[PDB]
């Protein structure tokens, strides 16, 4: 293992700095013996998941916090974390030395990193891309014979994918999201603005819009890759909204319903693609539950849909019980799962922070509430971008938990990296969260999971500046004593038998 | 020891019904997803059908879809793979594995990986023949 090189550029924590010759790393899992737990410690004052570990005790008899798991208490189990191979985060992890590639590729999705289980390829352009195409960009070909993959993904996406899978501890699994069709199916005739498909579901232009989707898994699946799902648009409000200025496809919620029943699943299950999984929504979670009704309650949509994708965008600290809560509750087996999330600003502050830990706060924090309300995944945006948030060709700048520096061969990564990594490392594919109750009233946000293998896995997230003294009682095996400190987040490791 | 156990092969005419079991040993079936695979002499081995663990959701080879059922007998940890509509076509040894992911030769990244399948049986032949 190497641990971190720190590096502070004006905000409140630091960055790791990895290069052609240095990335910080994890020596390979190892699982203490029964009696003791491990730990695992990031804080705003340095610390990088840096491991401890510490033996569980059979009594406990202060007050102060206690954290009971409940592992009879069994709620939803996990598909798994990652992130997005946009066109912008490809070319700037391209841009680095091969050694430096393969380092970052690493940090993300082997045992050596944090074990990324997902990666979302959109289909085609979006706003972090800098050129403007589509695969069938040739007008009126409604059986698509010209429909094709250009470079972007044959050369930069595709054996990126490929360099991730080989690189992978775990089983990868692809979705894919469409940000806009090509023009000539569209009402405005423009890739971005207010438009939606013209006509009506079950005419041409709906057929064939369904039909790229299945040209596209035709396309992907010749150079060896294959998906576990689609999504049914990329934030399908986006094109209902008057000069929108990238990328989109509008869809109202009885749009979307009709596109689905008529077009969508029926084309991709009479294609060899039939396993593919279709996830509707993909857009932000105040849709919710209405747009879940709409398409749900209707049969003829429903039997096609698998489960219902959200965004996190401008509203990491938003409620989440009337929305993804609700929504279980109505459809309790249909999965939610979170696509995107990504850290925007307001017009006139920054888009990138160089080691800012209230950005890793917000992801952490997202991470858990989601998982406290069903959620079955958490999915970041770019993979990477440049230290302006780039490139991207309407100048749409966010942040990313990796920062590439083209001119000083050099990555960077932020506290968002480290505070997905408390989640995406841990929680493997199949963990299923289980209860865990406090014993009184207190600041801290905290998820209990067990793994597939029956150990446990609890994380714990502080963001006051106050230390908090607390113990986590198992009943199985006894108790574990430790003090959650200020502007920290834990992942604690046990087996229960 | 993780162990799993095909049976019901033997020889049927075209037209035929076969069920195979496989009986799952030294783990619970919540814990691994389950997949049925075949190889046909001269070819390589190919996936016909899995079960996911997570959610029990099945997977279909092309040629299984709508004759081919999955199913697992929770009670008894067993999976079985109920063939109908049998053709000569179909005659082959047909092995059960464990899965290190959710139905991975059909859902994850790389098309058809079998890399995941970390347990396999010693399979059951199936004969289609007049
Ligand atoms: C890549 O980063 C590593 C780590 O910061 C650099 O290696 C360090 O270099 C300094 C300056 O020579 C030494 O004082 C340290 O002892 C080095 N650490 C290790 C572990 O070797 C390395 O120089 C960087 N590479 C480039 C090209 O800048
Ligand atoms: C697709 O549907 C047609 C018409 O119902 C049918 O003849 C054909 O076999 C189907 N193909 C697949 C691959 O499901
Ligand atoms: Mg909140
Ligand atoms: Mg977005």
């Amino acid at each position: 293992a190497r641990p971190c090189i720190p590096k502070s550029f004006g905000y409140s924590s630091v960055v790791c700095v990895c290069n052609a010759t240095y990335c910080d790393s994890f020596d390979p899992p190892t699982f203490p013996a029964l009696g003791t737990f491990s730990r695992y410690e990031s804080t705003r004052s340095g610390r990088r998941m840096e491991l401890s570990m510490g033996p569980i005790q059979a009594n406990h008899t202060g007050t102060g916090l206690l954290l009971t798991l409940q592992p009879e208490q069994k709620f939803q189990k996990v598909k798994g974390f990652g992130g997005a191979m946009t066109d912008a985060a490809a070319l700037n992890i391209l841009a680095l030395s091969p050694p430096a590639q393969n380092l970052l590729l690493k940090s993300y999705f082997s045992e050596e990193g944090i074990g990324y289980n997902i990666i979302r390829v959109p289909m085609a352009s979006c706003d972090f891309s800098i050129r403007t195409y589509t695969y069938a960009d040739t007008p009126d070909d409604f059986q698509l014979h010209n429909f094709s993959l250009p470079e972007e993904d044959t050369k930069l996406k595709i054996p990126l994918i490929h360099r991730a899978l080989q690189l992978a501890q775990r089983p990868v699994s692809l979705l894919a999201s469409p940000w806009t069709s090509p023009t000539w199916l569209k009402t405005n005739g423009a890739v971005n603005g207010k438009g939606s498909l013209k006509g009506q579901p079950g005419d041409i232009y709906h057929q064939t819009w369904a039909r790229y989707f299945v040209k596209f898994l035709d396309a992907y699946a010749e150079h060896k890759l294959q998906f576990w799902a689609v999504t049914a648009e990329n934030e399908p409000s986006a094109g209902l909204l008057s000069g929108y200025p990238f990328q989109c496809l509008g869809f109202t919620p009885e749009h979307q319903r009709d596109f689905i029943a008529r077009d969508l699943g029926p084309t991709l299950a009479n294609s060899t693609h039939h396993n593919v999984r279709l996830l509707m929504l993909d857009d932000q979670r105040l849709l919710l539950p209405h747009w879940a009704k709409v398409v749900l309650t209707d049969p003829e949509a429903a039997k096609y849909v698998h489960g219902i994708a959200v965004h996190w965008y401008l509203d990491f600290l938003a409620p989440a019980k009337a929305t993804l809560g609700e929504t279980h509750r109505l459809f309790p087996n249909t999965m939610l799962f979170a696509s995107e999330a990504c850290v925007g600003s307001k017009f006139w502050e920054q888009s990138v922070r160089l080691g800012s830990w209230d950005r890793g706060m917000q992801y952490s924090h997202s991470i858990i509430t989601n998982l406290l309300y069903h959620v079955v995944g958490w999915t970041d945006w770019n993979l990477a971008l440049n230290p302006e948030g780039g490139p991207n060709w309407v100048r749409n700048f966010v942040d990313s938990p990796i920062i590439v520096d083209i001119t000083k061969d050099t990555f960077y990564k932020q506290p968002m990296f480290y505070h997905l990594g408390h989640f995406s490392k841990f929680i493997p594919e199949g963990s299923q969260r289980v209860g865990l109750v406090a014993s009184q009233k207190n600041d801290l946000d905290a998820v209990a999971l067990m793994h597939p293998d029956g150990s446990a896995v609890v994380v714990v997230l502080n963001r006051s500046s106050k230390d908090v003294p607390l113990t986590i009682k198992d009943p199985a095996v006894g108790f574990l004593e430790t003090i959650s400190p200020g502007y920290s987040i834990h992942t604690y490791l046990w087996h229960r038998q | 020891q993780v162990q799993l156990v095909e049976s019901g092969g033997g020889l049927v005419q075209p037209g035929g019904s076969l069920r195979l079991s496989c009986a799952a040993s030294g783990f619970t079936l919540d814990y691994y997803a389950i997949g049925w695979f075949r190889q046909a002499p001269g070819k390589e081995r190919e996936g016909v059908s899995c079960i996911s663990s997570s959610d029990g959701s099945t997977y279909y080879a092309d040629s299984a879809k709508g004759r081919f059922t999955i199913s697992r007998d929770n009670a008894k940890n067993t999976v079985y793979l109920q063939m109908n509509s049998l053709k000569p076509e179909d005659t082959a040894v047909y092995y059960c594995a464990t899965d290190r992911g959710q139905c991975t030769y059909y859902s994850s990244g790389y098309y058809r990986d079998l890399r995941w399948y970390d347990y396999w049986g010693q399979g059951t032949q199936v004969t289609v023949s007049s």
